[PDB]
RNA sequence: AAGCCGGAUCCGUAACUUCGGGAUAAGGAUUGGCUCUAAGGGCUGGCAGCCGACUUAGAACUGGUGCGGACCAGGGGAAUC
RNA sequence: CACGGGUGACGGGGAAUCAGGGUUCGAUUCCGGAGAGGGAGCCUGAGAAACGGCUACCACAUCCAAGGAAGGCAGCAGGCGCGCAAAUUACCCACUCCCGACCCGGGGAGGUAGUGACGAAAAAUAACAAUACAGGACUCUUUCGAGGCCCUGUAAUUGGAAUGAGUCCACUUUAAAUCCUUUAACGAGGAUCCAUUGGAGGGCAAGUCUGGUGCCAGCAGCCGCGGUAAUUCCAGCUCCAAUAGCGUAUAUUAAAGUUGCUGCAGUUAAAAAGCUCGUAGUUGGAUCUUGGGAGCGGCCGUCCCCUGCUCGGCGCCGGCCCGAAGCGUUUACUUUGAAAAAAUUAGAGUGUUCAAAGCAGGCCGCCUGGAUACCGCAGCUAGGAAUAAUGGAAUAGGACCGCGGUUCUAUUUUGUUGGUUUUCGGAACUGAGGCCAUGAUUAAGAGGGACGGCCGGGGGCAUUCGUAUUGCGCCGCUAGAGGUGAAAUUCUUGGACCGGCGCAAGACGGACCAGAGCGAAAGCAUUUGCCAAGAAUGUUUUCAUUAAUCAAGAACGAAAGUCGGAGGUUCGAAGACGAUCAGAUACCGUCGUAGUUCCGACCAUAAACGAUGCCGACUGGCGAUGCGGCGGCGUUAUUCCCAUGACCCGCCGGGCAGCUUCCGGGAAACCAAAGUCUUUGGGUUCCGGGGGGAGUAUGGUUGCAAAGCUGAAACUUAAAGGAAUUGA
RNA sequence: AAGACGGUCGAACUUGACUAUCUAGAGGAAGUAAAAGUCGUAACAAGGUUUCCGUAGGUGAACCUGCGGAAGGAUCAUUA
């Protein structure tokens, strides 16, 4: 069955970005999802978004751009403290200069550039470059 | 999927947007509920006391006009069933299978098929004991399951 | 891997444990089976009586009559058939001397077109065989 | 032919097998006398009184190591037809 | 993952290799443990089950007058034995320390020498100039050649200068010495004061040189070389590699993304259980606090605020603000702080002549150093509250709010000693109340269930029909009929085959019948009746996470086979015969047993195949087909129109499939899945690690048996295999 | 002080059992590798009877035959 909604969102967004789709529509919506798509949004990877809200899990169509080549999640999420937070990047990102960790910590969902500015690691969720 | 089939159906209800009280029902909660008393009374589980519901007097859900469900109506008013609705079924329909099998013993199909629902049974009755509607002791016997339908 | 929860650890490791015994090279390191044929007792060099001086056909495409030795080892008392190796030297081997027996590159495996045979003579009564090849040291009398 | 074993209690018990056996397999220890201890019940009006009848287990002591002291009382194992 | 067994097992600090991960080692100088030939028991003592203490037995072994006595190197040396495998029966307590009655003695602890290519650091085996020669940039010169302003190399040519290896006066070192350092004197021309170890077909740097042998000798880790012109053997010469080192055998690490957590593979190469159910294990849908306000700078970034309840102070006017004891769902997670031995590793300072090292040194008595980082996991401490678990009030046996009683009961209270009762506080129970905004998230393109009309070679039981086959009875006419590539065995005037009429039995359900349907797979097809089940569709019904995959375990499982009954038409293993053939224990033909059929029990195996696990998500089209529903011009049947059936045109949802494609993948064949994979991670089960030996031996277990499941090793081998191409 | 009844720890000896490793054996039956050996031709082409899987029986040997399967076939196709 369904056991990750997040691996189906960005299974989704990199099916219809690899072929050119201007529009993609995640199924089920979560906090998690929502809160993933805005940190793809400072970083201008994505467009905005709409999030269609029935009385249930509700749906988000994504205005896509060109400008994503890759949105990954990270299954199960483990829990990396700072420092081996350059391990990680080093494995699953292009360079050192683009491509960022997106990771939950207590002071919330953010990417692994910004968690390292206020000193705190957390789990591991996803990437994008 | 089925639990226990090939099968991939996609066929079930969809439940509108708007969850308010039609205009042109007039029906209200207070003379809803003492209805299904009376259709209670006649003998009926809470799954056909809503279907003769919303075909015959226009209220769609129960749970709309009043405050609760039909089930939360019923045992608040003590007229909840010993066992629950649903696992009383699969018990009926285990005894019906397992009477056809002793008359022929030939039937391998109806042999495997008794397997299922026994497994359903006891899938369902270990989840009504941790959430404490059935008491622990609770064991479903083969022989003595035909005494209560 | 096939499982990838986060409390899978104890599923890995044992999957492991099973598998590595369908490795050739890990099955023999790690059981004695091996080590018991093993006719040096797992030591690279050996000593042994020479018994006699046997010579054994190349293999098919090869054509000639390689010069061995039978000799039985001290430590065990197994019987090996050690190959000595450079040009004329089977005649400063005699019979019944002290010789010392290594391998022969493979390490436990036939090599070259000589069938069936792993060890090498190195030294005969206690002088190396390669000063008798070159002139530098005789045979002690 | 004669001879060995023999009862009971506590351990222990193979090959083979038609899974029933083999089996008291085979092989070990104990047994006397005396003085005690505990356990095993009915009647009357978780207690009190009164009646009892045979067994088992344990302990101390003791004899010139002797004790199923007479009688009764399986020698065993490995094989072939 | 107990219990048992093995360990070529003392544990740890650590060591080797390594990108990131890991794999292997750790008897060995530090810490802890155990032991003194194997066990056992003791005295003394603060401390021993002590062995350079004792008492016995066992094994070994020494002296003897034969009565007796004495023994324990896994301490330092040294001997034997074992082996591939490891040093002197040296000197001194001078240093570091320990012991004692002790400043004074002792210490095979320890230190110093000797053996020592385990191994680690530095570093000789020549440097310079002149002559000839050969080149280069320079100039004249079309070239040659010429001049060297400038070089660069070569040459058993010449020439002097600088030294260390070695001998050795002495000093220094040291307990006494040796060595190192220092310094007198000797000490280099073929500076004979003479550098090795392996190679020269490819991998892999370097001769198609010459002589010898001639599939012999031999080389070769591998592919291979050698049969009278060998680039590989044996040699000479030449060249190549590292350099006081180098080769070889073996254990192990990288290479190995060939053990894959990062990070392998499972259609055809090795591979997915025949199928379903199922408990441990793993994994688990969405859902409850948003934001506002202060400052700066440029709408933005940083920093600030969003639980209350005993005692003292910013203290002030019974009150407030603060500080301090404690209190207040629990974790997992993350940051923080302590504690965590040294040595080692990383690393700061520091000219051991540099370096390996060491913890030292520097300035003209003083100045100084002997840091720091890491030290998983587990345990302790305080912040953060996203992510993931878990809890609350739902027969209210609820939270706060005060009122009324009963019981036990601390001590302020009666001037100073004794008696009761309150109040007073503390603990408990109980009655009647007020009040909460009083208290249940939604209802998954998750699931279970109910319901309605259908649908299907799904399953079981009984019944009914069909022609054919074989056999029998009768009738008709006849001499052949069967089979074969050709024949023969075979039947036949005792009337075969052929024709008709009937009867009996047992199998089997053609044609319709399809890349159509159902079933978990195996499988399932004449009619009708009965019984139970089932998917899909329809649904503003019901419960509310009840789920997915699954060790152990369970049910079904073609054919063949096994055991009991019944029946045995056809076909037909075995067998017999006739052909064919060199043979024919076969293919072909005649007969024919078991079986094939039904019933009741076993067996659990197939190319049980889609050679392709299950669940979930996404990513192109087009036309059909099957089931359910929805909508619509129109034909046709009921007839008497609504409505129903049969066609036609569409949409929706599952289903078996098809065509096409530069989605994409792949070794390709090919696959819309075998795609979304070095841009590698949705969940989970099984399973493979070169070819054989071998699904073999043995142990176990199941079975009446045949056999089923579990399942090695010795040994042998450079390939075996997949896809596709060109020939034959 | 020697010595003795008893109690405890208990080595060692004798016997029995159980377990692990190694080793001999008439004969029987495999596997592998040497070979210009004997007998056939089973598999590769429709390999001259298409091949292969499960099971059963038989034969000097490869193999043959019966039943039910698969195409990894030598047919993706056969017409109202
Ligand atoms: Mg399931
Ligand atoms: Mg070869
Ligand atoms: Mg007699
Ligand atoms: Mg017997
Ligand atoms: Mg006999
Ligand atoms: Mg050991
Ligand atoms: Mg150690
Ligand atoms: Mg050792
Ligand atoms: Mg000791
Ligand atoms: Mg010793
Ligand atoms: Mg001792
Ligand atoms: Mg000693
Ligand atoms: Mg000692
Ligand atoms: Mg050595
Ligand atoms: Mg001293
Ligand atoms: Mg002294
Ligand atoms: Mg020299
Ligand atoms: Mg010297
Ligand atoms: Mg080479
Ligand atoms: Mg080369
Ligand atoms: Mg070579
Ligand atoms: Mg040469
Ligand atoms: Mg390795
Ligand atoms: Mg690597
Ligand atoms: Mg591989
Ligand atoms: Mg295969
Ligand atoms: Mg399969
Ligand atoms: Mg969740
Ligand atoms: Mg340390
Ligand atoms: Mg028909
Ligand atoms: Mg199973
Ligand atoms: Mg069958
Ligand atoms: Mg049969
Ligand atoms: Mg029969
Ligand atoms: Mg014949
Ligand atoms: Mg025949
Ligand atoms: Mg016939
Ligand atoms: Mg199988
Ligand atoms: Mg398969
Ligand atoms: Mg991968
Ligand atoms: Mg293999
Ligand atoms: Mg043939
Ligand atoms: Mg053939
Ligand atoms: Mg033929
Ligand atoms: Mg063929
Ligand atoms: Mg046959
Ligand atoms: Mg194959």
């Amino acid at each position: 069955v369904r056991m990750n909604v997040l691996a189906d969102a960005l299974k989704s967004i990199n099916n219809a970005e690899k072929r050119g789709k201007r529009q993609v529509l995640i199924r089920p919506c979560s906090k998690v999802i929502v809160r993933f798509l805005t940190v793809m949004m400072k970083h201008g990877y994505i467009g905005e978004f709409e999030i269609i809200d029935d009385h249930r899990a509700g749906k988000i169509v994504v205005n896509l751009t060109g400008r994503l080549n890759k949105c990954g999640v990270i299954s199960p999420r483990f829990d990396v403290q700072l420092k081996d937070l350059e391990k990680w990047q080093n494995n699953l990102l292009p360079s050192r200069q683009f491509g960022f960790i997106v990771l939950t910590t207590s002071a919330g969902i953010m990417d692994h550039e910004e968690a390292r500015r206020k000193h705190t690691g957390g789990k591991i969720l996803g990437f994008f470059f | 999927g089925r639990m226990h089939a090939p099968g991939k159906g996609l066929s079930q209800s969809a439940l509108p947007y708007r969850r308010s009280v039609p205009t042109w029902l007039k029906l209200t909660s207070d003379d809803v509920k003492e209805q299904i008393y009376k259709l209670a009374k006649k003998g009926l589980t809470p799954s056909q006391i809503g279907v003769i519901l919303r075909d015959s007097h226009g209220v769609a859900q129960v749970r709309f006009v009043t405050g609760n469900k039909i089930l939360r109506i019923l045992k608040s008013k003590g007229l909840a069933p010993d066992l629950p609705e649903d696992l009383y079924h699969l018990i009926k329909k285990a005894v019906a299978v397992r009477k056809h099998l002793e008359r022929n013993r030939k039937d391998k199909d109806a042999k495997f098929r008794l397997i299922l629902i026994e497994s359903r049974i006891h899938r369902l009755a270990r989840y009504y004991k941790t959430k404490r509607v059935l008491p622990p002791n609770w064991k479903y016997e083969s022989s003595t399951a035909s005494a209560l339908v | 891997g096939k499982c990838r929860g986060l409390r899978t650890a104890r599923k890995l490791r044992s999957h492991r444990r099973d598998q590595k015994w369908h490795d050739k090279q890990y099955k023999k390191a790690h059981l004695g089976t091996a080590l018991k044929a093993n006719p040096f007792g797992g030591a690279s060099h050996a000593k042994g009586i020479v018994l006699e001086k046997v010579g054994v056909e190349a293999k098919q495409p090869n054509s000639a009559i390689r010069k061995c030795v039978r000799v039985q080892l001290i430590k065990n008392g197994k019987k090996i058939t050690a190959f000595v190796p450079n040009d004329g030297c089977l005649n400063f081997i005699e019979e019944n001397d002290e010789v010392l027996v290594a391998g022969f590159g493979r390490k436990g495996h036939a090599v070259g077109d000589i069938p069936g045979v792993r060890f090498k003579v190195v030294k005969v009564a206690n002088v190396s065989l390669l000063a008798l090849y070159k002139g530098k040291k005789e045979r002690p009398r």
